[PDB]
């Protein structure tokens, strides 16, 4: 039933300073400031959370290996699997349509 | 009509409803005709068109949405594409439809 | 022919808060049914909305200040036409000229012989050009 | 007709080699005991050759034209078949169901496919197969 | 047991909230008996459409 308060300069209940109450090895209750939770990286096309990539603070990514923040597939770590599949299919079909349109133009200009 | 032929095919013939089944049957070469609803997404429609060109399967563009095509087939759910494995008793294949 | 000037909307003021036709539409796209936009795209959307709002305000002001000038010029032209008709003293145009003068006079500082009854004749009861 | 037969060029849409170009060597429509689905053995390009200009010479040209191959078992649902074809007569015997249960056979198959691909590229044939797809 | 937010609100904001509620009630009671307080929709209905006004003129 012991009351605890902030341990830093800020006296206001702002998002920046949030308090948890913990029992120290001295048998007493004491406050502890909690950091902001990390946010999962999101896909750049659909905005869904990327799978297989660890969730860390922006500056904590500078200290981990590349396998913990990428995926072995192309666009891995930036776009998800379904978006890459759509990109591949769309690019191939667009190229095929360009070929067909070029053949049609060649035929229609071949009359004269 | 075209709805009567489709209903007869579902009653007596062999069919596959849906995009995945249609593509699988196109790969296996067992499709005689693919009816495509007008409500289908453009990417899937273009993929089906390319697959039909590869497999030399006749294409019929249904004049209605996936729900109208589902009702024409006789099912209370939407179907986006139908593939006719066997006409059976009907004559949809004979009349170039 | 001369009766078409009676239909000039620019020479009409209606009640400031007139009821218009019933138009119903979604006030906004639902929050859970939005399309994903990149941070660059969202910033560009904010910028173009800010541009569009000020363009809308400026267009409103310009239309407001041009309607009055157009109304003045049209009043001058219409009154010149009416007065020159009156000076010409054409027996077949007196009623229309008087009706126009009565209608648009406050904006300033025989049915068998005519064809093609004026627009909205079912609701526009002629004040001066009666049968 | 059927279009997923030997020699048909396909584009992989799923997996590490997504977007890479492969050629089908042996289609299995009924699948296998270890792969109970309609799959195909394919030989594809993992590292496309780089373009060579007149400025490059000798050793540099030999470096740029190297091709890294790969051999894979791919489900049909993870392939996008093309209308193009490429001859697989050179290496239709090394890529089989057994090859993927013995790593040494995998090594030999990759060696053979690399040699065949480099020879075909240097012959000037199949310029579309040896070009990267931009997606 | 009273919640913390309830205690804080009742100690801080209860009095002026109640006073404002009373003020709105008094103003509503005073304005109810007066003439000339109509909403935008009500005034639009009263004025009517352009066709209704042209009928009223005729
Ligand atoms: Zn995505």
């Amino acid at each position: 039933a012991q009351r605890v308060t902030f341990r830093r300069r800020n006296p206001y209940n702002t998002r920046s300073n949030k308090i948890k109450v913990v029992k120290t090895p001295g048998g007493i209750l004491r406050a502890q400031h909690v950091k902001k939770l990390a946010t999962r990286p999101k896909c750049g096309d659909c905005g869904s959370a990327l799978q297989g990539i660890s969730t860390l603070r922006p500056r904590q990514y500078a200290t981990v290996s590349k396998t913990h923040k990428t995926v072995s597939r192309a666009y891995g770590g930036s776009r998800c699997a379904n978006c890459v599949k759509e990109r591949i299919i769309r690019a191939f079909l667009i190229e095929e349509q360009k070929i067909v349109k070029k053949v049609v133009k060649e035929q229609t200009e071949a009359a004269k | 009509s075209i709805n009567q032929k489709l209903a007869l095919v579902i009653k007596s013939g062999k069919y596959t409803l849906g995009y995945k089944s249609t593509v699988k049957s196109l790969r296996q070469g067992k499709s005689k005709l693919i009816i495509i609803a007008a409500n289908t997404p453009v990417l899937r429609k273009s993929e089906l068109e390319y697959y039909a060109m590869l497999s030399k399967t006749k294409v019929y563009y249904f004049q209605g949405g996936n729900n109208e095509l589902g009702t024409a087939v006789g099912k209370l759910f939407r179907v986006g594409v139908v593939s006719i494995l066997e006409a059976g008793d009907s004559d949809i294949l004979t009349t170039l439809a | 022919v001369l009766n078409m000037l009676l239909s000039l909307d620019v020479l009409h003021d209606y009640d400031p808060n007139t009821k218009l036709k019933g138009n119903v539409s979604a006030p906004k796209l639902k929050k859970k049914d939005r399309v994903h936009l990149s941070k660059k795209q969202r910033k560009a959307r904010k910028e173009m909305q800010q541009i569009e709002e000020e363009m809308r305000n400026a267009e409103q002001a310009v239309s407001a200040e041009e309607r009055e000038r157009n109304q003045s010029e049209i009043l001058k032209i219409v009154f010149t036409i009416y007065l020159n008709i009156l000076k010409n003293n054409a027996k077949t145009l007196i009623g229309s000229v008087l009706e126009g003068l009565t209608k648009f006079g406050n904006m300033a500082n025989y049915r068998s012989l005519r064809l093609a009854d004026p627009l909205n004749n079912e609701i526009i009861k002629p004040s001066v050009n009666v049968s | 007709a059927k279009f997923l037969k030997a020699g048909k060029v396909a584009v992989v849409v799923r997996g590490r080699y997504a977007g890479k170009k492969v050629v089908i060597v042996k289609p299995h429509d009924e699948g296998s005991k270890s792969h109970p689905f309609g799959h195909a053995l394919v030989a594809g390009i993992e590292r496309y050759p780089l373009k060579v200009t007149k400025k490059h010479g000798a050793k540099k040209v030999a470096k740029r034209t190297k091709i890294k191959p790969f051999i894979k078992v791919v489900n049909y649902n993870h392939l996008l078949p093309t209308r193009y074809t490429l001859d697989v007569e050179a290496f239709k015997s090394v890529v089989s169901t057994e090859t993927f249960e013995q790593p040494s056979q995998r090594e030999e198959a990759k060696k053979v496919v690399k040699k065949a691909f480099e020879e075909r590229h240097q012959a000037g044939k199949n310029q579309w197969f040896f070009s990267k797809l931009r997606f | 047991k009273v919640s913390k937010s309830t205690k804080k609100f009742q100690s801080k904001h209860l009095k002026h909230t109640l006073d404002q509620r009373r003020k709105e009630k008094i103003q509503k009671k005073r304005i109810q008996g007066r003439r000339g307080n109509k909403t935008d929709q009500e005034k639009a209905d009263a004025a009517g459409t352009r066709e209704q006004q042209q009928l009223k003129k005729s």
